[PDB]
RNA sequence: AAGUCUGGGCUAAGUGGUAAAGGAUGUGGCGCCGCGAAGACAGCCAGCUGGUCGAGUGGCGCCGCGCCGAAAAUGAUCGGGGCUUAAGCCCAGCGCCGAAGCUGCGGGUCUGGG
RNA sequence: CGAUGUCGGCUCGUCGCAUCCUGGGGCUGAAGAAGGUCCCAAGGGUUGGGCUGUUCGCCCAUUAAAGCGGCACGCGAGCUG
RNA sequence: CGCUGAAAGCAUCUAAGCGGGAAGCCCGCCCCAAGAUGAGGCCUCCCACGGCAGCCGGUAAGGACCCGGGAAGACCA
């Protein structure tokens, strides 16, 4: 298993083949190893990664400490990818060629407070033949007497989005090394300039 | 299946 | 009337040690060891190994036969070893040897290679008999079997792997 | 005269090989040591039983076909959220619990049996990590 | 295979076998095979 | 709360801990026939008879306890945990626990007799 | 009976399995393909229309299939009427 | 559906033992999650304060208040 941290930049397409394919575009690079977890020590296996570089300014003590440990300039984001191990101190874009397939996770758009429609597109109710101030609303939530109550995980309407979201299996269309660019096909969640976390895919 | 009702509609106070 | 208490000739000459639980026997074709019940007991004479039982109820009596037919199959496995031959019926139908893996050509779009396990080989005078041979009598019918298993006899017609002398049973077709 | 009631004294540590045991048997024993009913001064409102330390839990032993027909059961709230576990899988998994529930189940329920499980340390393989309180070898 | 409750020797040459707590019957003609149930 | 009590036996289904016609080489125990050291039953060697095998073998009925037959709706369960020469069932015992019943002690009222 | 609102629809489900489909099987009067019948299996799926207030049903066009039931004949302090 | 195999000289998937076998079951994928009071782990920072497992007084690492805001949001966060 592999991976970096990254801010994902924006949409675009590309052609190639006389093909138009659709691509998202990731900062991903440099990523410096400031912690490594060992099963000696940790339990577990993984590298804690750093992202982005911070003003010493606004790093207090214990964090400073932590960074000073590992001989690594303060950074904004510290981030772990499980089961792998660099040889590097530093991890870059290159550990991915066009053609590998990854599986990218991000923070979806926060919608705030949802109606059921848009939640979990329930149908709604009726717009003209008598519907009564229901046209956005559930309808049923349960039975009767028995049993009485609700279940858990009812769908209702609450807060949706603005949470961890992984997209599988995108396709690596072009990396450029010297801008510490990827190009992956297709959507990947959050907004511009939110952080993703790019890694080798788990699909065979 | 159609069966008679057992309660009126409900009527005004 | 009696499997159990019928004595076990040994051939000159393969060793029977005697164990709590197990009879390890060894021999001029490797060894084998026979998980044994505690409640019987093992004998060695003189070129001839005995099951006793203990009481005559029925567990008793059903462990009985069986420990006696177990080591007896470990004795003949040492020496004379133990074999099954197949037939390969049905015009494409043909197998072969592929190092020490069996190919089957038996119909599919694709052959089927078998892979020998540890103390089977598998061995193809014409290219329509298989020989299955080993010490664990056990193993070369279980192996057999999963190689019959891969494109079993017809219902209608004579093709398909077959059991060296089994019976070719036919139903009519339309 | 009034009933002798105990002030607060030092509870005895007690270690148990659970190798070979028949689990619902052992249970038993564990229980009333966790209640102290061994003691001649027992109290039935106050902790006042063993600490009790076990071993090789994974080596409990059970009869008849319960290995693969005895079912634990976990309900979670949701719809078709109940979770069935043979005693097989819940030895390969988490064996000191076989032994765990059956001892918490032979507990009073309430504020006082709920203490007197956390009392009950129980492992699997033959080590456990209480030196510091040096426990008494118990043979039941 | 026939499941039923009444499961017998049809023929001469079926045999009635118990197999994991299951009457079975089991026979040269495969039409006869019967278990319990 | 009081026996992991004692002795004999059964059951291997968690039967016990939810049911019927009926079905079954389940298991244990009785009973009655048939065949057989003049060689039966099973296998190998022939034509219901013969050859070596050298023991039993085949059938019917009854009793105890079990097996199937046995599919329903929110989460399961014999009250639970858990129980298998029992913590199950049958037979025979000894002891204990157990109510506001009975006893001991103290008291109150009414009634009867002093 | 000092009130437990009653058919159908809509919305939202959830459970059962005596399984409509899909998966795995045995038998077949199973040549092949396609069926029949029984067994295992409840993970998911189980379309849009014409008529009628209809549940149901018939019909059109499809479909892997167009399953049957329980939940106060689920659901009117959710809507319809 | 088998392999090996008695009870029961044969036979038998079973009584010892071993295989193969489902969209189902356990894991694997994704998300939540240590109030997991059984409250886990690792890295780093502060630290031995003054007065009579307690109280009071000022601090340390840090945190909050306040303000500019935000594809975060009803308020809160
Ligand atoms: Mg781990
Ligand atoms: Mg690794
Ligand atoms: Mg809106
Ligand atoms: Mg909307
Ligand atoms: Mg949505
Ligand atoms: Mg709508
Ligand atoms: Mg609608
Ligand atoms: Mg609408
Ligand atoms: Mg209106
Ligand atoms: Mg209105
Ligand atoms: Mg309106
Ligand atoms: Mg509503
Ligand atoms: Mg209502
Ligand atoms: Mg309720
Ligand atoms: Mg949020
Ligand atoms: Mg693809
Ligand atoms: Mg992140
Ligand atoms: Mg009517
Ligand atoms: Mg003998
Ligand atoms: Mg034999
Ligand atoms: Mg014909
Ligand atoms: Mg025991
Ligand atoms: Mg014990
Ligand atoms: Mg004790
Ligand atoms: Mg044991
Ligand atoms: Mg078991
Ligand atoms: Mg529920
Ligand atoms: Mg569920
Ligand atoms: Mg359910
Ligand atoms: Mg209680
Ligand atoms: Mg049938
Ligand atoms: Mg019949
Ligand atoms: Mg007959
Ligand atoms: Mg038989
Ligand atoms: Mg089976
Ligand atoms: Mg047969
Ligand atoms: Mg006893
Ligand atoms: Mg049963
Ligand atoms: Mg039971
Ligand atoms: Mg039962
Ligand atoms: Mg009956
Ligand atoms: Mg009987
Ligand atoms: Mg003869
Ligand atoms: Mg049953
Ligand atoms: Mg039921
Ligand atoms: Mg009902
Ligand atoms: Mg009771
Ligand atoms: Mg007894
Ligand atoms: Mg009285
Ligand atoms: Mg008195
Ligand atoms: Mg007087
Ligand atoms: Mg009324
Ligand atoms: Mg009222
Ligand atoms: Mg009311
Ligand atoms: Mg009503
Ligand atoms: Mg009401
Ligand atoms: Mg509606
Ligand atoms: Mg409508
Ligand atoms: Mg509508
Ligand atoms: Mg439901
Ligand atoms: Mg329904
Ligand atoms: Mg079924
Ligand atoms: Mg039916
Ligand atoms: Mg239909
Ligand atoms: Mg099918
Ligand atoms: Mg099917
Ligand atoms: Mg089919
Ligand atoms: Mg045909
Ligand atoms: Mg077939
Ligand atoms: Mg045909
Ligand atoms: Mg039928
Ligand atoms: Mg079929
Ligand atoms: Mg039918
Ligand atoms: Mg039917
Ligand atoms: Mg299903
Ligand atoms: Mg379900
Ligand atoms: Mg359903
Ligand atoms: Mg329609
Ligand atoms: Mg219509
Ligand atoms: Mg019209
Ligand atoms: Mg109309
Ligand atoms: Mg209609
Ligand atoms: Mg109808
Ligand atoms: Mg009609
Ligand atoms: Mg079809
Ligand atoms: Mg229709
Ligand atoms: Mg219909
Ligand atoms: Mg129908
Ligand atoms: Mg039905
Ligand atoms: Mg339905
Ligand atoms: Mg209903
Ligand atoms: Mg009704
Ligand atoms: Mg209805
Ligand atoms: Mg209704
Ligand atoms: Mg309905
Ligand atoms: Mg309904
Ligand atoms: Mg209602
Ligand atoms: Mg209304
Ligand atoms: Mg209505
Ligand atoms: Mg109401
Ligand atoms: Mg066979
Ligand atoms: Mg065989
Ligand atoms: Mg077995
Ligand atoms: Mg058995
Ligand atoms: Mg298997
Ligand atoms: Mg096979
Ligand atoms: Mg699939
Ligand atoms: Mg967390
Ligand atoms: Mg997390
Ligand atoms: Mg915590
Ligand atoms: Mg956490
Ligand atoms: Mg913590
Ligand atoms: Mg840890
Ligand atoms: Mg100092
Ligand atoms: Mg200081
Ligand atoms: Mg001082
Ligand atoms: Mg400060
Ligand atoms: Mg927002
Ligand atoms: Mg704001
Ligand atoms: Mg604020
Ligand atoms: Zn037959």
């Amino acid at each position: 298993m592999k991976g970096i941290l990254g801010v994902k930049v924006g949409m675009t397409r590309i052609f190639r083949d006389d093909r138009a394919v659709p691509v998202t575009v990731i900062l991903a690079g440099p990523c410096p190893v400031v912690q490594r977890r060992t099963p000696e020590k940790d339990g577990y296996t993984a590298v804690q990664l750093g992202f982005l570089p911070q003003n010493p300014k606004r790093v207090n003590r214990p964090l400073k400490g932590h960074f000073a440990k590992a001989g690594v300039e303060p950074v904004r984001i510290l981030r772990e990818i499980r089961d792998f191990n660099p040889e590097g101190d530093t991890v870059t874009v290159e550990i991915f060629k066009p053609g590998e397939r990854v599986d990218v996770t991000g923070t979806s758009k926060g919608r705030g407070f949802a109606g059921v429609m848009k939640r979990w597109n329930f149908a709604g109710g009726p717009d003209s033949h008598g519907a009564h101030k229901i046209h956005r609303h559930p309808g049923s939530i349960g039975n009767r007497k028995t049993p009485g109550r609700v279940y858990k995980g009812k769908k209702m309407a609450g807060h949706y989005g603005a949470e961890r979201v992984t997209v599988m299996n995108l396709e690596v269309v072009d990396v450029i090394p010297e801008e510490n660019l990827l190009l992956v096909k297709g959507a990947v969640p959050g907004p511009n300039g939110g952080l993703v976390i790019v890694r080798e895919t788990k699909k065979a | 299946v159609d069966k008679p009702p057992y309660l009126p509609r409900p009527r005004p106070p | 009337s009696r499997i159990g208490r019928l004595p076990i000739p040994v051939p000159k000459g393969v060793s029977v040690e005697v164990a709590p639980g197990r009879v390890k026997v060894k021999g001029p074709k490797g060894e084998l060891e026979v998980p044994v019940s505690p409640e019987m007991r093992v004998v060695v004479e003189e070129g001839v190994v005995r099951v006793e039982r203990p009481s005559d109820e029925r567990r008793h009596k059903s462990l009985h036969g069986l420990t006696r037919t177990l080591i007896a199959n470990a004795v003949k496995g040492v020496s004379e070893g133990y074999s099954k031959e197949l037939l390969i019926k049905g015009i494409g139908y043909r197998a072969r040897l592929v190092g020490r893996a069996l190919e089957l050509t038996v119909g599919f779009s694709h052959p089927v290679v078998v892979e020998p396990p540890e103390g089977i080989t598998f061995e193809v005078p014409e290219p329509t008999r298989v020989r299955v041979s080993g010490i664990d009598k056990q193993k070369v019918g279980q192996v057999a079997a999963n190689i019959r298993a891969i494109r079993k006899p017809s219902a209608y017609h004579e093709k398909g792997i077959y059991y060296a002398g089994e019976p070719v049973r036919l139903k009519p077709g339309k | 005269m009034k009933t002798y009631v105990p002030k607060q004294v030092e509870p005895r540590w007690v270690l148990i090989d659970a190798e070979g045991k028949t689990l619902g048997r052992l249970a038993t024993k564990i229980a009333t040591l966790l209640r102290g009913k061994h003691r001649p001064d027992w109290t039935p409102n106050v902790a006042m039983g063993d600490f009790v330390v076990v071993v090789n839990a994974d080596k409990i032993r059970v009869t008849g076909k319960k290995l693969e027909q005895k079912i634990y059961t976990r309900y979670s709230g949701y719809p078709g959220g109940l979770k069935k576990i043979p005693l097989e899988k819940m030895l390969a998994t988490h064996p000191e619990r076989v032994l765990e529930h059956a001892v918490k189940g032979m507990l009073p329920k309430g504020p006082l049996g709920r203490r007197l499980f956390k009392r009950l340390k129980v492992y699997a393989g033959p080590d456990h990590p209480h030196q510091a309180q040096r426990p008494e070898k118990l043979e039941v | 295979m026939k499941v039923r409750a009444s499961v017998k020797r049809i023929c001469d040459k079926c045999k009635v076998i118990r197999r994991h707590g299951r009457v079975y019957v089991i026979c040269e003609n495969p039409k006869h095979k019967q278990r319990q149930g």
